[PDB]
């Protein structure tokens, strides 16, 4: 009834060089070692046969990995005595299923790590010999220190084998402060093989979408999420040619889609829900609207509007109101001029105290212009233009805690985050870079980034210091052309998203990091 | 032919007192500046159109204007003209304003239609920009001055389209991602106009170039000997005998239409033949790598058998203005609608308008009236329909006539539609201001002659340099004296 391979006691058994771990062990063997033993590993449920084991050993033994669940079946174990091997992995989940187990000792085994939770859901665990390993201080071993604080079984002190600065520390000794170990980060998630000039999201019935224009195809793709594997699928396009900017608009539950092109172009769509394809709504006057460079969609008091910018000194840059069928011409805005970029923003202007709707449109070769809206004319007057700025393509704007700012990209020279004082914006950073197309500000979770895209060079991604109440050099995104920058969110997941003129492009997922 | 040679135009650049304000008053930077202007759109002409635009001379205004530069383009050019009329004495092909405000319309520049080579007419407007974008501003002006004007009706026929829609094209409107190229209707305009005798002036090489000599930039500078065009093009022609900016051991000359290979062509033999009969034909000299300069017949010679005038080298007809104003396919009236139509004072045909009313025109003048085409449609290839299509139809004993016409505006002054001064009303006698007039009344300038009334001894053909162009075996400069050379 004793395996072949051991050498059995009356109460006990000795397996030395077992080549697999017998399943036929005896009952009324309470104890069962194993001695440089074949098996390079110990697999889960080994021991479901021997459930009768009150002790076991492994000792002067090579294991690639010892398995989760790997002494599942052992109710009755008070006494395991791992020591003395070469352990390269060891499963955080390896010593579940033993309620009973009394003394554990994993020492000597110069394990260079242990995982979380590795002694969660033993009880009965009077005692654990953790020492005669070597330890290398890090995250991993960031839970240890807790662990050591608040069980109720009795270790001895052990000691950091690593890093350099930590070694011959006690671990007990050490504070949560010292393992360091605090990152975040944008890692690439989908690569996309079309170019595309610019992305946008909406939510139409409470499921948040995502639009790229893409330039040379002239199509205006859409993308919805899907379970299945990756979160981003295209559902559907819409037909065009020399597409330049997509807007989505949702106003009440009806989607509509304002599309941008350089051919015969400006023509405005809407979402046909029964059939759930988008059909042509309106055609946007094409002697107003000829090459526009963008779109800006803002609400003002109970109104919808979206403001087209022209580049073409032919057209106008006009605003477009919402009658509810559907748009039409409002204001012309800088005839005569060649429109790069339109945005709006509410600012506080003095001595009012309330916030009021202002756009700032950025013209070729001339200084971006403010315009402050009037409700009883029902139109913005009073043009000024930022002072002392040179060449600019587009402004954008961004809010933190009270106060404003906005980032100037200049595409030559210096691209410069302004704060709005009272009267006016005031110089707050200046960062040089070269061939910069657009300067993003974003905002996920609290955490306000800036991303300045650069053709010739890397896309330099900032985040905001409170305390020095700056922008500070954060990650380098790799992106061939960027023109553009979307912030996408799904439900609990954030995803970002950068276009590329010249190259394919990138979809990059928001990941938290610890532990 | 023509239209296989290459065409140098030679450009003058004047930069206003805003111009030289942008630059921070510095007059190197405005200067270099421009010529990275002119430096890009030469490189736009110099592929598609096989045109280099080459920049003979400059002037920038440090102090203060000489003229107000104008909100209004047009306004800006006509003055800017005056202004070239009176004062700059430098010779060149075309005089174009670089302006540092801003034009108050979608217009970056106002040019002539067709101005090349004339004094008052060859010139162009443009308003500041970025280097780019302004290039692409010139391009577009000295393609107005070059003849090429989109042809507004097979625009709105959509005949002639862009072939690439993500740019457009020059002729289409400016915008944030800059025109790089002429349409192949474009094209065929410039040809057009060329083969039609505009443009004589654009056959010469320059010589000195603003800027320090470069060899290899296929034009011979001081203190080289010969050119050719670029390393791997020159294997084409001129390897042969150039090396170093130096001739070879045999060779008369590198490149050219009168060097063979590396030897000059013979005297009298043609590098150019005559494009209409307006236009004399050219003989390579034998002492010259070039075509002798292009040159035509003086204005006054009568062309398409004394149906036309030649002016500038362009003959001047009523059947070529239809052409030119309707499109191809369409023909002058019948002189009957003329002699008819035009005597009523109405809109169908007249002299002119005084207060609201039309004029009706002297028999003596009938041919200098309202300009009357054949079959006529309602979208001018250039300028402005102002009203209504005129079509009538007058019956002569059993052919019926129909009279068509329309009032195309260029300049709020300039009306076409209306017979262009210069065409024949009849024998020795034109149009000028809607009245037909004989030829004195143009006081035209004439070459040498030594016989009593005969053009350059009646052995000679009077050109547009008023120089006598000999017949065979005769010389002298008003070729009067016979010496026959075998
Ligand atoms: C540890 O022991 C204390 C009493 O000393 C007890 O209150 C606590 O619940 C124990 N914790 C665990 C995880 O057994
Ligand atoms: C979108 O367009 C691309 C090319 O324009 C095409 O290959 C793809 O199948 C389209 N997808 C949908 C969902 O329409
Ligand atoms: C705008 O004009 C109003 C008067 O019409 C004046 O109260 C205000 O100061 C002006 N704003 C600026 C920036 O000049
Ligand atoms: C020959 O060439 C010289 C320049 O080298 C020029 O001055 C002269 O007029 C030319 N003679 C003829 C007959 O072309
Ligand atoms: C003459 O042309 C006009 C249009 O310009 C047309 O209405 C008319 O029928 C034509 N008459 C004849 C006889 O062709
Ligand atoms: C033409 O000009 C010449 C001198 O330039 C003058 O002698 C002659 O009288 C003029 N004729 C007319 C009709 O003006
Ligand atoms: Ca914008
Ligand atoms: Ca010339
Ligand atoms: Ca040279
Ligand atoms: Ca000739």
């Amino acid at each position: 009834k004793c395996p072949a391979v051991c050498t059995c006691t009356k109460d006990n058994a000795l397996c030395e060089n077992a080549r697999s771990i017998p399943r036929t062990v005896p009952p009324d063997v309470i104890s069962l070692s194993f001695v440089r033993s074949g098996f390079t590993e110990i697999s889960e449920g080994s021991f479901l046969f021997t459930p009768s084991l009150q002790l076991l050993l492994f000792t002067s033994n090579s294991f690639d990995v010892i398995s989760d669940d790997a002494f599942i079946g052992l109710p009755h174990l008070e006494y395991l005595f791992i020591e003395n091997n070469n352990i390269k992995s060891i499963s955080r989940h390896t010593f579940r299923g033993l309620k009973s187990l009394i003394h554990l000792s994993l020492a000597n085994n110069n394990l260079q790590t242990l995982p979380k939770d590795i002694f969660k859901g033993l009880d009965s665990l009077t005692n654990v010999d953790l020492r005669g390993n070597s330890f290398n201080c890090d995250c991993k071993l960031k839970w240890l220190v807790e662990w050591l604080g608040h069980t109720n079984a009795t270790v001895e002190d052990i000691y950091c084998e690593g890093p350099p600065e930590y070694k011959k520390r006690k671990i007990n000794s050490l504070s949560s402060k010292d393992f360091d170990c605090i990152i975040t980060e944008f890692a690439k998630s989908q690569d996309l093989p079309y170019q595309s000039l610019s992305i946008d999201t909406f939510s139409y019935l409470n499921d948040e979408y995502v639009v790229i224009a893409q330039p040379f195809t002239g199509k205006c793709i859409f993308l919805e999420w899907d379970h299945v594997e990756k979160t981003f699928r295209n559902y559907d396009n819409i037909t065009g040619t020399s597409t330049v900017v997509c807007k989505p608009i949702v106003i009440e539950t009806q989607l509509y889609v304002i599309v941008a092109q350089l051919f015969g172009g400006s023509h405005i769509y809407k979402r046909d829900s029964f059939a759930n394809k988008f059909i042509k709504i309106q055609d946007i006057e094409i002697l107003k609207i000829r090459k526009p460079n963008d779109i800006e969609t803002f609400k003002i008091e109970n109104n919808w509007y979206f403001v087209v910018a022209d580049s073409s000194k032919a057209g106008f840059t006009t605003i477009y109101k919402w009658n509810g069928n559907g748009f039409y011409s409002h204001q012309s805005l800088h005839a005569w001029y060649r429109d790069t970029d339109v945005e709006y923003l509410e600012i506080v202007r003095t001595p009012q105290t309330l916030r009021t709707p202002h756009l700032i449109l950025s013209s070729s070769s001339q200084r971006p212009v403010i315009y402050q809206w009037n409700k009883a004319t029902q139109l913005f007057t009073n043009q000024t233009d930022i002072p002392n700025m040179e060449d600019v393509y587009a402004v954008k704007h961004f809010s933190v805690k009270g106060d404003v700012y906005i980032c100037l990209t200049r595409f030559i020279g210096d691209s410069k985050v302004m704060k709005w004082g009272g009267s006016s914006f005031q110089d707050i950073q200046r960062m040089p870079s070269r061939g910069s197309m657009v300067f993003q500000p974003l905002q996920i979770n609290n955490y306000q980034y800036a991303i300045l895209g650069s053709d010739y060079s890397f896309t330099q991604v900032y985040n905001w210091d409170a305390e020095k109440a700056k922008f500070v050099k954060f990650q380098e995104l790799n992106v061939q052309a960027p023109r553009s920058f979307t912030h996408v969110s799904i439900n609990k997941r954030n995803f970002l998203f950068a276009s590329s003129f010249k190259g394919n492009t990138q979809i990059y997922k928001h990941v938290i990091v610890d532990l | 032919n023509v239209e296989e040679e290459t065409k140098y135009i030679e450009l003058m650049i004047v930069n206003d007192h805003l111009m030289f304000k942008k630059h921070r008053l510095s007059v190197v930077h405005t200067n270099t500046y421009a010529k990275s202007v002119v430096n890009m759109a030469d490189l736009i002409y110099k592929d598609q159109l096989k045109t280099r635009i080459v920049l003979v001379a400059m002037e920038t205004w440090a102090t203060d204007n000489k003229f107000a530069i104008s909100e209004n383009p047009l306004i800006t050019l006509r003055e800017f003209m005056k202004y070239r009329r009176d004062f700059i004495k430098e010779k060149s092909d075309a005089v174009h304003l670089f302006s540092g405000s801003q034009f108050e319309s979608s217009r970056s520049g106002a040019a002539y239609i067709g101005g090349i080579c004339s004094l008052l007419k060859g010139g162009g407007v443009n308003e500041f920009g970025k280097t780019d974008l302004m290039a692409v501003t010139l391009a577009q002006s000295l393609a107005h001055n070059i003849g090429i004007i989109s042809d507004k009706r097979k625009l709105a026929s959509g005949e002639c389209k862009c072939e690439d829609t993500w740019s457009g094209c020059i002729m289409g409107d400016t915008g944030y991602y800059l025109p790089k190229k002429f349409t192949q209707c474009n094209i065929e305009e410039y040809h057009d106009f060329l083969n039609s005798g505009g443009g004589a002036c654009l056959f010469n090489k320059p010589s000195k170039l603003l800027d320090p000599p470069e060899c290899g930039n296929g034009f011979i500078e001081t203190g080289e000997e010969c050119d050719c065009g670029t390393p791997a093009e020159c294997v084409l022609e001129g390897a042969e005998c150039c090396k170093k900016c130096t001739l070879t051991q045999d060779s008369q000359c590198s490149d050219g239409l009168c060097c063979k290979k590396c030897k000059f062509q013979p005297m009298g033999t043609v590098c150019r033949e005559a494009v209409n009969d307006c236009d004399i034909r050219e003989t390579c000299s034998g002492n010259s790598s070039q075509c002798a300069p292009n040159i035509h017949k003086m204005d006054g010679y009568s062309c398409d058998g004394v149906q036309g005038i030649c002016f500038g080298g362009r003959c001047k007809t009523r059947d070529r203005q239809c052409k030119y104003i309707w499109g191809q396919k369409v023909t002058a009236s019948d002189k009957y609608c003329y002699e008819k139509l035009n005597i009523e004072g109405t809109e169908k045909g007249n002299c002119g308008k005084d207060k609201d009313t039309w004029i009706q025109c002297n028999k003596r003048d009938v041919l200098c009236g309202y300009l009357l085409c054949t079959n006529i449609g309602n979208i001018p290839r250039l300028g402005e329909l102002d009203g209504e299509i005129t079509s009538t139809l007058v019956v002569q004993q059993g052919r019926t006539l129909n009279c068509s016409g329309g009032h195309v505006k260029l300049e709020e002054d300039v009306d076409l539609g209306y017979v262009e001064d210069g065409t024949p009303c009849g024998p020795q006698m034109m149009c000028l201001e809607h009245r037909c007039l004989p030829v004195a009344s143009f006081n035209f300038s004439t070459c040498l002659s030594s016989k009593e009334g005969t053009i350059c001894s009646g052995n000679g053909v009077c050109s547009n340099e008023l120089k006598c162009v000999c017949n065979r075996h005769w010389i002298g400069s008003d070729c009067n004296t016979y010496f026959p050379h075998n």
